[PDB]
């Protein structure tokens, strides 16, 4: 099919564009609501908190209550005293609930320097300057290579290599 | 007394100066293009 | 045009144009503000048009030779 | 105090109800020093902060 | 037009500017000898046209407020190159005193400038020169958008049934209203606040402060707009075709005086 | 810096040059209330 | 209010499978996918090896290329100079060796 | 028996702010299309539904107007239009651009359509990570909308 | 696969379905389960729900505004107007203190458009930023659907809620129409009557208390003001039944059922008409007055 290869609806023009079974989901879906195409065969779990992260730089803009409703757990190893609540699709609502074991990605590399570029640098309108010794030599290789051009130009005219003078 | 600018207050004036259209060409009620032999050119021709 | 750096400091945002204390060129160099003067394309001839001159007067020497 | 918007109901008389600029009447010079002073506290603030998350993150 | 600038400094006959112009381009040894063919009228005001412009007027000079608005710095201009101008000034100020003078509580005055006209191509709408940055907030909002889309063939594109696009179940529900009043002892739920669109209405005008609240008076810019390509205009509610018609006789026929003595050539 | 202006309020630059009142334009140095109030002081 | 609070604290799953791996290979895509990286594994990389253990020992008797004859060993007279000097191909090293090219030395700056 | 954490999307700025409102978003860019030719010929024929259109106001009077609603910077002029051909003797080959002041009534007098044409400012929180994430009340957003008022913020470029 | 071209919502298409099919049994329980019903002719409705009074259908918030400044423009009245000089006669001076009193409502009337402004600015940021505003369960529901595609009570719900995350003095809800109250409620009219014919007396004695020209000038006034006020608050006071049963005239009568069904369509109808009916020998148009009066009103 030429509308399937070029990422069309294909055969039937009223027909969707994501196709989960072959890797074509949809990463807005499973930022905002989570990916409920995976929500047969996994299932949410239920009941430290985060409030032992209410004193962070970035953490600190939140409410006490809203880290304290929030409930944490090591993300390696099911906790065997924790319930299973069953995933329901076409349900926007549940990949927000606070009651569902939750796991601490701030301390993920990703994380720190995202928040390090918003949090831990002086903001610059350019993310060249955001380095200041590269830019630095940066432009000293502009005005290098605009040498090297002038001096190979004069060389090649006149005959005259300029390692005689 | 004045007040605080706001884009719809009192002194506001019809901005006829600053060209925008340019190409345009006036239509509505508008003169017969008369032409007079020997007469003055009209202010609204192509001629001056 | 003058510049804005009075309502970009008093504003909402104050952060981001610490930079402008470093070796920065306003115009190019910094976020635009929502109060910042607006920026016309040949601002020698957008600034001689509305008073009804040309920007180049032959009598001025600089403007000949420009 | 310098934070809220005019609320119409506690109003007094009508000069109540434009915005003041207290450094509408400065010269250039002092109003250049003025904001020069703003960005130098801005810049400490901002380096402050920075070494606050840098050493917790 | 041109602004001359200082006349004294551009009059002597050996200029740095001339000589400038004769090497690069706009003056010449054609203008020293022949000025009569190649400067001759030049371009400036015409004070003996602007003398007949201002004799050819009726009484309406005396009786229009041009010479205090802020326009009055282009009276020559438009004494001159507007033939009949204060005989149709007047004529556009009673028109404006009659409207505020009406019965109506909302008096709608018509507002026509450079930006009253429409255009197929986008760079046209902006001032020149053109700013630097240009719709950095988007682009255009197509009023289409607020138009009932045509349900038959996009339900017809896509396979679907679209039987039954015309019939509705019906809603009778307090559930669905937001707005509720009280009148006479009876409940009406009528509306849902929608937001911004729901008050275009005060938005628009405003307000005489020493009118009564039984004699309301409140002042409108309808703004006009139109394409400047198309010789026919349609108003609406505000003036009919009739009118419209009978307006451009009785104009064509009024300003006839301040024409004829001219030609196009 | 030159003249930087003080605040933010409204003015008449090329993306905006307002809303015209054409009833000041017009009635420019002359009294509204002889029309909309007859006959009072 | 903001979906950050998802990606400071994302909602831990539980799975019946021992890893997500195992769950992940369930999906007929990778499973095809896999498929053929096994059908390349097994058949023709197997079989190279094999064929190369098979004739270990055996000579690779084809017949060499015949590229310029001896009436033509000046190539008709056409200039042979190098973009570095001598008459020599770049990777002829051996050829190198015997005519320096590379005694013409340049600086490592402009001088 | 294992548990699956999927990794976040940490982008922030803009992309959180597309996720965070993805309806206002996606109808900011959203893209809509017009009819075909076949399309044009199969709707001219199809039948009003009921006598309403005999008596009621149509959509764009001088009572019940076409307002529409962009986004920008408080007063400055907004950028319209038509497709074209909204009345008989009406242009109707390409689209038809208009430039006209916020909060006023227009009237289109090439259809005789009126239109309010208005402006609303996208002011959001600055999205460095520091966005709540429980309802607010309005005394900080009190302090920034009157900053914002009196002197200004910076734009999202 | 390798590829991904999608977009941050794909675009929603309506399925329409139909009305209810509901059978017998279920068409039986839904009857039994309505309330006493009462259906309304869309006049009925239109003359409810018309627009008499609030000609701009401006909320409280900006009536409120609009009077407060009315009332600090008129504090600062006298200061304005005191000490003017100008050569001329006493026509020339008040031309000239009627030019100076217009500046100054021209001068109010900005400040207050600046503060309408200010508040529809805020109410705009309120729409704008909606889920920062909201609860669970409605905040998805208004982050995932606009207010044209959500269900009935969760857009109800929504826009509640928006609107009471803001103080009162912003809140955006209608003002009250005040001939609307009184043409729906005859004892409020009476009131406002009341009221009037009040104001109008203590107006009387000040201006008494004031020398004569003025009070010649200001009793015309008071008398212009007391009679439009009355035809604001109801233009068909006069149209009582002491005037239909001494009106005779079919085309009077006619007038006045014209100018009642304007107003309100109150049983003064059912009076014109019966009238109208015994002057011309209606039979057919007695029994439908019977059956309105029985019925109707
Ligand atoms: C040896 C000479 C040594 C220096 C002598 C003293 C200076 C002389 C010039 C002068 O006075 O300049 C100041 C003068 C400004 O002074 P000013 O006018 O008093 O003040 C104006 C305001 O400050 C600001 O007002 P503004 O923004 O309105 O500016 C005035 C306005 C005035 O402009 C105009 O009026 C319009 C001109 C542009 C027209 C474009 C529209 C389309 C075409 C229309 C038709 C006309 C075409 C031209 C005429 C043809 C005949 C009809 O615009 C310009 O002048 C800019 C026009 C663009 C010119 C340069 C563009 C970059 C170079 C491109 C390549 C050049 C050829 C290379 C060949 C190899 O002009 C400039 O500054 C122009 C920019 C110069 C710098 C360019 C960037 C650097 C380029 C470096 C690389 C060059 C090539 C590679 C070389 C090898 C490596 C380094
Ligand atoms: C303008 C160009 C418009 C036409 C091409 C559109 C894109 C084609 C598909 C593609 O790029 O897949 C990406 C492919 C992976 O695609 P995928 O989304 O993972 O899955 C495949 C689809 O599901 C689609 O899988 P499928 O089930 O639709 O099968 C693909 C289909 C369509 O394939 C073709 O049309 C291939 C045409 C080349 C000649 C061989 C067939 C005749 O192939 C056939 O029907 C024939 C298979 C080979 C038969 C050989 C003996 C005859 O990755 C690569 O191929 C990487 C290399 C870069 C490919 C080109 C990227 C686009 C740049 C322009 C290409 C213009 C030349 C034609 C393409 C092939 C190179 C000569
Ligand atoms: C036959 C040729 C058709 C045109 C070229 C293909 C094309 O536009 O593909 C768009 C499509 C994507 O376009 P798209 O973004 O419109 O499709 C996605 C549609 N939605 C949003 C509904 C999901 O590209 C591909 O499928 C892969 C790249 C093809 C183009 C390769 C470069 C061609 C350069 C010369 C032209
Ligand atoms: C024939 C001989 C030439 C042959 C070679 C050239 C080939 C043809 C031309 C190619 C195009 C060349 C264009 C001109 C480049 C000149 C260098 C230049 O523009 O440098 C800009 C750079 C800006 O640096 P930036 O980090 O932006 O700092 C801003 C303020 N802090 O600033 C710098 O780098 C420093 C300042 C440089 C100023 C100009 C040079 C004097
Ligand atoms: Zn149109």
């Amino acid at each position: 099919m030429l509308s399937r290869l070029l990422h069309g609806p294909g055969s039937d023009k009223g027909h969707g564009y994501f196709h989960p079974d072959h890797g074509l989901v949809d990463s807005a879906a499973q930022n905002i609501r989570g990916p409920y195409w995976h929500a047969e065969n996994m299932q949410f779990m239920q009941q430290e908190t985060a409030a032992q992260s209410s004193k962070l730089p970035v953490l600190s803009a939140q409410d006490g209550k809203t880290l304290q409703k929030i409930q944490l757990t090591d993300g390696s190893k099911v906790p065997k005293a924790a319930t299973l609540v069953k995933w329901n699709p076409k349900s926007v609502h549940q990949w927000h609930s606070d009651d569902i074991l939750r796991v601490d990605m701030t301390k993920h590399p990703e994380w720190v320097r995202t928040m390090r570029m918003f949090h831990g640098t002086v903001w610059r309108h350019r993310p060249e300057f955001r380095h200041p010794w590269f830019s630095r030599g940066s432009r000293a290789s502009g005005i290098i290579m605009l040498v090297f051009g002038a001096v190979a130009y004069g060389e090649i005219t006149f005959g005259k290599r300029l390692g005689g003078v | 007394l004045h007040a605080d600018p706001i884009f719809n207050g009192s002194k506001v004036v019809r901005s006829i100066q600053m060209m925008r259209s340019y190409h345009r060409l006036p239509v509505g009620p508008e003169p017969p293009h008369l032409k007079i032999r020997g007469a003055p050119l009209h202010p609204w021709s192509m001629y001056t | 045009h003058g510049s804005n750096l009075y309502n970009r400091v008093h504003g909402n945002l104050p952060q981001l144009y610490v930079e402008q204390l470093y070796n920065t060129d306003e115009i190019l160099d910094t976020v635009p503000h929502s109060s910042d003067p607006v920026h016309h394309m040949f601002p020698k001839c957008a600034a001689a048009s509305p008073l009804g001159f040309r920007p180049y007067d032959n009598n001025k020497l600089w403007d000949a030779f420009v | 105090h310098e934070g809220t918007l005019v609320r119409i109901s506690q109003v007094k008389k009508l000069s109540e109800l434009q915005l003041h600029f207290n450094d509408s009447h400065l010269g250039e010079s002092e109003l250049a020093a003025k904001v020069l002073g703003k960005l130098r506290k801005l810049e400490a603030e901002v380096l402050a902060r920075n070494q606050a998350f840098n050493e917790a993150h | 037009g041109t602004n001359p600038g200082d006349i004294a400094l551009n009059s002597k006959r050996f200029t740095v500017g001339k000589f400038v112009a004769w090497a690069c381009g706009g003056w010449g040894l054609k203008d020293w000898i022949f000025p009569s063919l190649f400067i001759g009228r030049g371009d400036g005001p015409d004070f003996d046209r602007i003398v007949k412009h201002t004799l050819q007027s009726s009484s309406a000079i005396e009786k229009v407020n041009w010479f205090d608005s802020p326009f009055a710095c282009y009276t020559e201009w438009f004494v001159e190159h507007f033939p009949g101008f204060f005989d149709s000034r007047y004529r556009f100020e009673m028109s404006a005193k009659t409207i505020l003078a009406n019965k109506y509580p909302i008096k709608d005055f018509p507002v026509v400038d450079m930006r009253s006209w429409r255009s197929s191509r986008l760079f046209d709408l902006f001032e020149v020169p053109h700013p630097e940055h240009t719709f950095v907030f988007g682009g255009p909002v197509l009023l289409n958008t607020e138009a009932k889309r045509a349900e038959r063939l996009e339900q017809e594109w896509h396979g679907k049934d679209g039987t039954f696009v015309d019939v509705h179940p019906l809603n009778v529900a307090t559930e669905s209203h937001t707005e509720v009043s009280v009148i006479g002892g009876i409940k009406v739920y009528n509306g849902v606040w929608q937001g911004g669109k729901d008050s275009w209405k005060r938005d628009s005008a405003k307000p005489e402060l020493t009118a009564p609240f039984h004699s309301p008076i409140w002042y409108r810019n309808m703004f006009i707009v139109k394409n400047a390509d198309q010789l026919v205009e349609h108003f609406g509610e505000n003036l009919s075709d009739e009118t419209w018609q009978e307006v451009r006789k009785e104009h064509l026929a009024f300003h006839e005086r301040f024409h004829k003595d001219y030609s196009f050539a | 810096l030159g003249h930087m202006r003080v605040g933010a309020l409204w003015q008449s630059n090329a993306n905006s040059r307002g809303l015209p009142n054409l009833l000041k334009e017009v009635m420019a140095a002359e009294p509204i209330y002889p029309y909309t109030h007859p006959g009072l002081s | 209010m903001s979906t950050n609070k998802n990606v400071f604290f994302p909602p831990a799953l539980h799975l019946k499978e021992n890893s997500i791996f195992q769950y992940k290979f369930k999906n007929l895509a990778v499973r095809h996918d896999a498929a053929r990286l096994g059908i390349i594994l097994a058949g023709p990389t197997l079989f190279y090896w094999f064929t190369v253990y098979y004739f270990k020992g055996m000579p690779n008797g084809l017949p060499p290329v015949l590229l310029n004859p001896f009436v033509n060993r000046n190539y008709r007279g056409q200039k042979r100079d190098m973009p570095w000097g001598t008459d020599c191909a770049f990777l002829d090293t051996k050829c190198h060796e015997e005519k320096d090219t590379w005694a013409k030395r340049g600086p490592f700056f402009i001088i | 028996d294992s548990v699956h954490v999927f990794r976040p999307e940490f982008a922030q700025g803009k992309f959180r702010i597309d996720l965070d409102q993805p309806a206002k978003q996606n109808k900011l860019q959203q893209q809509i299309y017009t009819l075909t030719d076949d399309e044009r010929e199969m709707y001219e024929d199809e039948p009003y539904i009921g006598v309403d259109h005999l008596y009621e106001a149509h959509k764009g009077s001088k009572e019940n107007p076409v307002v529409v609603e962009a986004i920008g910077v408080h007063g400055n002029d907004v950028f319209t239009g038509c497709l074209g051909g909204c009345h008989k003797d009406a242009a109707d080959a390409v689209a038809y651009y208009t430039i006209v002041p916020p909060n006023t009534l227009a009237v289109c007098i090439d259809c005789g359509i009126h239109f309010v044409a208005r402006i609303n400012e996208q002011l959001t929180f600055w999205p460095d990570g520091t966005q709540p994430w429980e309802k607010v009340d309005f005394k900080a957003v009190e302090g920034f909308l009157y900053k914002h008022y009196k002197y200004g913020s910076p734009l999202m470029i | 696969s390798a590829w991904n071209f999608q977009e941050l919502m794909e675009s929603r298409i309506p399925d329409y379905k139909g009305r209810p099919n509901r059978s017998g049994a279920e068409l039986e329980q839904v009857k039994a389960a309505l309330p006493k019903i009462e259906f309304m002719t869309s006049y009925e409705f239109d003359v409810l729900t018309k627009t008499r009074s609030n000609l701009t259908k401006e909320y409280s918030y900006q009536r409120d505004m609009r009077l407060k400044v009315t009332e600090l423009m008129l504090d600062e009245a006298p200061h304005e107007l005191e000490g003017l000089a100008v050569e001329g006669d006493a026509a020339l001076k008040q031309l000239a203190e009627l030019k100076a009193l217009q500046t100054l409502t021209e001068y109010a009337g900005d400040l207050l458009e600046g503060q309408n402004q200010i508040v529809q600015r805020v109410n705009d940021f309120v729409d704008s930023n909606p889920v920062y505003l909201l609860d669970q369960p409605l905040r998805e529901e208004a982050r995932w659907n606009l207010l044209p595609e959500m269900d009935h009570k969760t857009r109800s719900l929504v826009r509640t809620e928006l609107r009471d995350w803001l103080p009162a003095e912003y809140r955006q809800t209608r003002a009250v129409d005040l001939q609307q109250v009184a043409a729906f409620s005859p004892p409020v009219k009476a009131d406002m009557f009341r009221a009037i014919e009040a104001r109008a007396k203590d107006a009387e004695a000040e201006i008494r208390s004031l020398p004569p020209a003025e009070q010649a000038g200001l009793l015309a006034l008071v008398k212009d003001n007391v009679a439009k006020s009355k035809a604001f608050i109801d233009p068909t006071y006069d149209i009582t039944p002491e005037a239909i049963n001494a009106c005779n005239d079919v085309d009077a009568l006619r007038a006045m059922a014209h100018r009642v069904t304007e107003y309100s369509g109150d049983a003064r109808l059912l009076a014109i008409y019966g009238k109208a009916a015994q002057l011309t020998g209606d039979t057919a148009a007695q029994a439908i007055l019977k059956e309105a009066k029985d019925l109707v009103f």
